[PDB]
C-alpha cells in the first residue's frame, strides 16, 4: 500500500522560512510524480506552484523523501499543505500558520439581552471571546451542563488576533433565575475563565 | 493558468434524488477532468478521471460526463454519507487547476432566522472597547443578507460574519454578525440597527436599540 506523511508544519513568523518534509513508501521514489497543494478558506486548493521563488519543491539524495521550502512567508500563506503523488495519493496535510502575534489570553464579555426588556417565549445570550492567540479555546456553558439551544461560532482572525462567539438560547422562566455562565478555557495561556451573564442595568 | 468554475458553493440534496453537479472550464479540455470527494478533516478522495471514468471502489451511483468546457458529476440516489465538498479538476495545462468545490447539503421546509442583537458588554466599555453583536439562528435556507445601520446611515466596514455548519439535528443554519467599533464612536451615536433579508419575509426583520435607553 501507498503512504504519504508530511512533517514540519507550525508556527511561523512573517518574512520567515519553514521547510516542510514528506516521507513516502509503497513504490519506487524516484519512478513517481512528487507534488505539493494546500488549501484554504480563502483560496481553495492550490498548487504550490500558481502560488508565484517562495515556494521550491526538491528531493532528498537517497531517501524517500520530498520537501518543499518556503521562504518569505505572509499571513496569507497559512493553510494547509498536501504532499501528494497526483491524482490518487495524499498525505494527511500539515498545517501552517503564518502569524507575528504573541501570545495572548482572551479577554471574556458576557452578552446579556437589550436593557429594554425583549422578552418574549425564549431568551438567547452570548458570550463573546475576543483577542486571544493562538487557536484553540474551548467554549462551554454552566460546566457543560447547558447543551441544548447553543450555537458556538467559528472563530475569525481580526487584526492579528482571534475572536469568537457564542449564543444559547433557554425559556423565559429560567434566566435569570437559573444562573448562566460562560465557561472559556485557552491552554496556550494558561487561562479558565467564567464569565456570569447577568441582566444590563441602565448607565 | 485554465480556471475551473463550480458556479454552486452549497446544494440542498434529498437522500434518494439525483443531483448535478457543474463544472465549467475556460479553455477546451476534451475529457481531461478528475472529480475529488472531500470530508471534514481528510484529505481530497479521487472519484472519476478522465470526465466519466470511475475509479475502482467508487459506488457506480456516481457519473461523470460532459466534453470540452462543460461537466457535470452526477449522484444518483443520493446518500447521507455523500454528504462532502465535491471539486472537479483540469489536467489539459499544469498547473492542474482545482475547481472552487461544492458542498451539499440537506434540504428541509424554509425557517426564518431568530434574530438577537446585543450592545457593547460593560466590562468590555471599561477596557476601551466597543463590539455589537448579532446572532441570527436556526434558519433556512442558507442565502442570507445582514445589514448595519448607525443613525439611520448603512455602516459596512468593521462587521464579520461567521456561519454555523448545517446542524445535524434540524438541518438549519446559524449566523453571526459582529460590527466593531471604538469607544469613543460608539458613544457618540445613538441608534444601531441589525436587518437581516431572508426569503421567508418579504420584509427585512429589523432588531435595533438606542445606547442611551433601557
Ligand atoms: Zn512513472
Ligand atoms: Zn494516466
Amino acid at each position: 500500500e501507498v503512504k504519504l506523511e508530511e512533517s514540519g508544519g507550525g508556527l511561523v513568523q512573517p518574512g520567515g522560512s519553514m521547510k516542510l518534509s514528506c516521507t513516502a513508501s509503497g513504490f519506487t521514489f524516484s519512478d513517481a510524480w512528487m507534488d505539493w497543494v494546500r488549501q484554504s478558506p480563502e483560496k481553495g486548493l492550490e498548487w504550490v506552484a500558481e502560488i508565484r521563488g517562495r515556494f521550491t519543491i526538491s528531493r532528498d539524495d537517497s531517501k524517500n523523501i520530498v520537501y518543499l521550502q518556503m521562504n518569505s512567508l505572509r499571513p496569507e500563506d497559512t493553510g494547509i499543505y498536501y504532499c501528494t503523488s497526483p491524482f490518487a495519493y495524499w498525505g494527511q496535510g500539515t498545517l501552517v500558520t503564518v502569524s507575528a502575534a504573541k501570545t495572548t489570553a482572551p479577554s471574556v464579555y458576557p452578552l446579556a439581552p437589550v436593557c429594554g426588556g425583549t422578552t418574549g417565549s425564549s431568551v438567547t445570550l452570548g458570550c463573546l471571546v475576543k483577542g486571544y492567540f493562538p487557536e484553540p479555546v474551548t467554549l462551554t456553558w454552566n460546566s457543560g451542563s447547558l447543551s441544548s439551544g447553543v450555537h458556538t461560532f467559528p472563530a475569525l482572525l481580526q487584526s492579528g488576533l482571534y475572536t469568537l462567539s457564542s449564543s444559547v438560547t433557554v425559556t423565559s422562566n429560567t434566566w435569570p433565575s437559573q444562573t448562566i455562565t460562560c465557561n472559556v478555557a485557552h491552554p496556550a495561556s494558561s487561562t479558565k475563565v467564567d464569565k456570569k451573564i447577568e441582566p444590563r442595568d441602565p448607565i | 493558468d485554465i480556471v475551473m468554475t463550480q458556479s454552486q458553493k452549497f446544494m440542498s440534496v434529498t437522500v434518494g434524488d439525483r443531483v448535478s453537479i457543474t463544472c465549467k472550464t475556460s479553455q477546451s479540455v476534451g475529457t481531461t477532468i478528475v472529480w475529488y470527494q472531500q470530508k471534514p478533516g481528510q484529505s481530497p478522495k479521487l472519484l472519476i478521471y478522465s470526465a466519466s471514468n470511475r475509479h475502482t471502489g467508487v459506488p457506480d451511483r456516481f457519473t461523470g460526463s460532459g466534453s470540452g468546457t462543460d461537466f457535470i458529476l452526477t449522484i444518483n440516489n443520493v446518500q447521507s454519507e455523500d454528504l462532502a465538498d465535491y471539486f472537479c479538476q483540469q489536467y489539459t495545462s499544469y498547473p492542474f487547476t482545482f475547481g472552487s468545490g461544492t458542498k451539499l447539503e440537506i434540504k428541509r421546509a424554509d425557517a426564518a432566522p431568530t434574530v438577537s442583537i446585543f450592545p457593547p458588554s460593560s466590562e468590555q466599555l471599561t477596557s476601551g472597547g466597543a463590539s455589537v453583536v448579532c446572532f441570527l439562528n436556526n434558519f433556512y435556507p442558507k442565502d442570507i443578507n445582514v445589514k448595519w445601520k448607525i443613525d439611520g446611515s448603512e455602516r459596512q466596514n468593521g462587521v464579520l460574519n461567521s456561519w454555523t455548519d448545517q446542524d445535524s439535528k434540524d438541518s438549519t443554519y446559524s449566523m453571526s454578525s459582529t460590527l466593531t467599533l471604538t469607544k469613543d464612536e460608539y458613544e457618540r451615536h445613538n441608534s444601531y440597527t441589525c436587518e437581516a433579508t431572508h426569503k421567508t419575509s418579504t420584509s427585512p426583520i429589523v432588531k435595533s436599540f438606542n445606547r442611551n435607553e433601557c
